């Protein structure tokens, strides 16, 4: 009931980014809910004074048709002050479900000098109206702040379940509840209906698991006869994989391909050859040397399109120390939208790396600036965003990943 | 009858800055006459106050005479305390474009530039605004003012003003959804599509409700002159638009870019001054000489947007509902890069018209474009990025966009293979071409002017040019493959245009990569003769 004072970092203004154009039904969408919220008193008008603006959308969360007011608050999360521990077990454990505990924030008040900075603008169409501004009251959505503050009572609420289930791992970030268990799904989901019924009696109605390896094996070609094309791409990829891994070496398999040789043309392998193809398996099988995780440097994400709805994936903080990697195969929303693919890669790439590290990575997509940030948001889910770059060079490497 | 208040904004100060004090500058007696008259009719309305000698803030006030009607007018030069006034919100920064305007069977014009001067500023804000009109001869202390209501010229004004107006309309506009009100200067344009007897009923009722915050309403005509369009009840056009060894000035006209929202094929790739300097080699578009005009926007109809290939990275667009009746037009041009191609020119166009449809319409528009689906298929499943464009169908308004070459996945059986690498000397700027192959073919060009890079692309075309309509090429370039695998159809550089058109003459091309200096036979081989 008590407001936690709340602060910028020091020499930073509040946020001043520009609202995005919005479809008519995300407008017409967001006037029925900020009216609803107004009346509760969770946001409330406000006027020229405010030169503050962070963007607004909305979005339809899975297996579920009602819009939900979504806000970018990314500029003011990077302003907002840093407040003052992660879970290994939660990565190691066999299933783990995510919870939109987000309205629990909505009953705290906000810091009564800190609510300015949380101003929105619902667009209108054609600027035909000024726009309709409003900040917030309560904690918000998608601020950082929000589950900062709320610990305290999070803690309260959680410790008579978390007495009663000690192997439970809970995980909070932002919105989002990760709740890990090692049970069946039919009692997990009971223990997971357990756990909203503690928050009914204070919320609203994702199931994943890890998979084998953290980073996937790079494995060469098995044949019984390779041809001349066989031999270079396979000394291309053996190359490549030597920047990863010490003692790769092709000297013997290089020098099948003497000579002003066919592509198509079967060229046996020596003995020497063999030898050679043979301690580079053994090589690849084990682990990289020397790959830490540094929780002050910034994790990054690298996606490829293979086609047919194949991405791969890469995370790393140190170029050729890959912390994970991975490969996302079928997107059923969309066999014929690369983007809708995309972006629900980038959102599970994202869901995983807050479960392994607590942090969200910043993306290098394979995608124009123009093309992803005109539709992205058409197929955005979750309640958080993270960072993004943009990838114009088409990258040799797509094949090693192949 | 009693008047409701409006509310005022609190109005600060930028942290750490003070308010302005500035010096008031001499002024001749007749001007200073012509102020004092001005401000005690002023002070006699409310508009400002007679202030003490506490205020030490100054804004310096002028006299400006009016086309000397033998009348002068007051302007306060608040350039100073604008800087040091806060940051708003200001509101007007898009404009309403004419083609998302809703046509009305009727549209009032009411004037409430009175209510200017009927908005009130923050009392504890007042005191920044001071100004001293000097005292002739300057025997006596000048008489000095405050403002109390938002003052022409300050920086909140604008903002404040039209947040104070949307305040005033809004229980009107919600209780009467049948009436649609824009503000646009001293007026407000009330529309309708009601009968006449209706509207003006409605206007009355609007008249009342501003009168009750005081509001007093006076007693143009279609077209209205407006940001610089021509609004008539059933059209809308730009307004009217104008263009010698001198046009060395600027390329700011040019103003064509204005015109292009309407008139159809509009081009400014002169790009003349890419202040004085020549100009040549252009074309008069000249089809300002004749009247072009938009339509409105019906809701119950499909949005359409249909886009030509106009040539030299030029693309043309118009937005329509119905055939021959278009809302507006416009045009995209290519983004500068070295290299490129006509799809992804046409996806951007695409995207471009998609957020102004968004901004305009609220609405994705259904697009027709000059691209054959089974070429967007091929396109976007072998495309490295991923790409999209929203609903389309193909029109045969050709120029039409393809695919020009398409790369083989998988080495070509009995097509000849030829090794290619290509080496310069920095110091020199000498290297040479060439390539080995399969069947004992080889050459090596020596060349003149040149980089590891160019060498790089001018042995693949050596092996494009000497090669049949089959062709395997070996490459170690990573440069090389960086640009041919990004599928450009037009280049800067000509040695990637002369590769692109014997890419367009084969049959098959497969080019695969290895790394230098690795022993590859072949690329060993052509390596040793390149480098000498
Ligand atoms: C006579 C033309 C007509 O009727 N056009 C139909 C569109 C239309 C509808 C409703 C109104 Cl209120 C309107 O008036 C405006 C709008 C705007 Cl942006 C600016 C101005 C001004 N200056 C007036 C226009």
């Amino acid at each position: 009931i008590e407001t936690v004072p709340v602060k910028l970092k020091p020499g930073m203004d509040g946020p001043k980014v520009k609202q995005w154009p919005l479809t008519e039904e995300k407008i017409k969408a967001l006037v029925e809910i900020c009216t609803e919220m107004e009346k509760e008193g969770k946001i409330s008008k406000i006027g020229p004074e405010n030169p503050y603006n962070t963007p607004v959308f909305a979005i339809k969360k899975k297996d579920s048709t009602k819009w939900r007011k979504l806000v970018d608050f990314r500029e003011l999360n990077k302003r907002t002050q840093d407040f003052w521990p992660h879970p290994a077990g939660l990565k190691k454990k066999k299933s783990v479900t995510v919870l939109d505990v987000g309205d629990a924030y909505f009953s705290v008040p906000l810091d009564e000098d800190f609510r300015k900075y949380t101003a929105f603008t619902i667009p209108s169409i054609n600027n035909e109206t000024p726009g309709i501004r409003y900040q917030y009251n309560v904690l918000p959505q998608g601020w950082k702040g929000s589950p900062a503050i709320f610990q305290s009572s999070m803690t309260k609420i959680l410790e008579p379940f978390k007495k009663q289930n000690p192997d439970i791992v809970i995980y909070q970030y932002m919105d989002d509840l990760y709740v890990g268990s090692d049970l069946e799904i039919g009692q997990h989901r009971t223990k997971i209906e357990e756990l909203r019924q503690h928050l009914l009696r204070w919320f609203l109605w994702y199931e994943l698991h890890p998979d084998k390896w953290t980073v996937q094996p790079i494995v060469l070609p098995e044949k019984d006869s390779w041809t001349v094309n066989d031999i270079q791409k396979l000394v291309g990829k053996l190359n490549w994989a030597s920047q990863i891994y010490p003692g790769i070496k092709v000297r013997q398999l290089s020098k099948l391909l003497r000579g002003t040789k066919a592509l198509t043309e079967v060229i046996p392998l020596t003995e020497e050859a063999e030898l050679e193809l043979a301690e580079n398996r053994e090589i690849l099988k084990e682990p990289v040397h020397g790959v830490y995780y540094d929780p002050s440097k910034d994790l990054i994400a690298e996606i490829q399109k293979q086609g047919q709805g194949q991405w791969t994936y890469q995370i790393y903080q140190e170029p050729f120390k890959n912390l994970k990697t991975g490969k996302y195969a079928r997107m059923r929303g969309a066999h014929t939208n690369d983007v809708k693919q995309l972006t629900e890669a980038v959102q599970k790439i994202t869901t995983e790396s807050i479960v392994i590290w607590g942090k969200t990575p910043k993306f290098k997509l394979p995608i124009q600036k123009e093309t992803w940030e005109t539709w992205w948001t058409e197929y955005w889910q979750a309640t958080w965003i993270p960072e993004w770059e943009f990838v114009n060079t088409p990258p040799l490497v797509k094949l090693w990943y192949q | 009858v009693p008047i409701s208040p409006i509310e005022t904004v609190p109005v600060k100060l930028k942290p750490g800055m003070d308010g302005p004090k500035v010096k008031q500058w001499p002024l001749t007696e007749e001007k200073i006459k012509a102020l004092v008259e001005i401000c005690t009719e002023m002070e006699k309305e409310g508009k400002i106050s007679k202030i003490g000698p506490e205020n030490p803030y100054n804004t310096p006030v002028f006299a400006i005479k009016k086309k000397d009607s033998t009348k002068w007018r007051k302007l306060v030069d608040f350039r100073e305390l604008n800087k040091r006034t806060q940051d708003f919100w200001e509101v007007q920064l898009g404009i309403p474009h004419p083609a998302g305007l809703k046509k009305k069977k009727s549209v009032t014009v009411l004037d409430v530039g009175d209510a200017y001067f009927s908005v009130p500023l923050d009392e504890d804000f007042r005191k920044y605004t001071a100004f001293t009109i000097p005292s002739i001869n300057n025997e006596t202390p000048g008489i000095r003012y405050q403002y109390n209501v938002l003052p022409q010229g300050w920086k909140g004004s604008p903002a404040i003003f039209q947040s104070s107006m949307t305040k005033i309309l809004e229980p009107f506009a919600a209780q009467n959804p049948d009436i649609v009100i824009y503000q646009y200067m001293d007026d407000l344009y009330v529309g309708s599509d009601l009968e006449i007897g209706q509207h003006r009923t409605k206007i009355e009722e609007l008249r009342q409700h501003l009168l009750r915050w005081g509001l007093t309403t006076p007693d143009k005509e279609p077209p209205f002159l407006w940001m610089g369009y021509e609004l008539h009840p059933d059209k809308w056009t730009v307004q009217p638009i104008v263009l010698k060894d001198s046009w060395t000035v600027n390329d700011i006209q040019g103003k064509l870019n204005w015109a292009s929202q309407i008139y159809p094929g509009i081009k400014v790739r002169q790009l003349s001054k890419l202040e004085e300097a020549e100009l040549e080699l252009a074309e008069n578009r000249e089809i300002l000489k004749e009247p072009v005009h938009g339509v409105y926007y019906d809701p119950s109809k499909d949005l359409i947007a249909e886009i030509q290939k106009q040539g030299q990275g030029q693309w043309t667009y118009q937005i329509y509902q119905e055939p021959f009746k278009n809302l507006k037009t416009g045009k995209y041009a290519r983004m500068r890069g070295a290299h490129t191609n006509d799809v992804k020119q046409l996806t951007e166009a695409v995207q471009k018209i998609t957020t102004e449809s968004i901004v305009i319409w609220g609405k994705t528009p259904k697009f027709k474009l000059p691209i054959q689906k089974e070429t967007w298929e091929t396109w976007w499943t072998e495309y490295w990025q991923a790409t999209w464009i929203p609903e389309w169908e193909f029109v045969n308004t050709p120029p039409l966009v393809k695919l020009w070459y398409q790369l083989e996945k998988e080495p070509i059986v009995g097509a000849e293979t030829f090794y290619v690498d290509g080496a310069a000397n920095r110091e020199t700027k000498l290297g040479k071409a060439g390539y080995v192959t399969n069947k004992g073919r080889q050459k090596v060009v020596p060349l003149t002017n040149t980089t590891n890079q160019k060498t790089e692309l001018q042995a693949i075309y050596l092996a494009l040019q000497d090669s049949g309509l089959e062709v395997n090429i070996v490459t170690d370039s990573q440069y090389a493959l960086g640009i041919i695998q990004a599928q450009p159809d037009k280049s800067e550089s000509e040695l990637v245009n002369q590769i692109i058109e014997q890419l367009i003459k084969k049959e098959k091309v497969y080019l695969a990569w290895v790394p230098a200096h690795k022993g590859i036979g072949g690329n060993e081989q052509v390596d040793k003769l390149v480098s000498a």
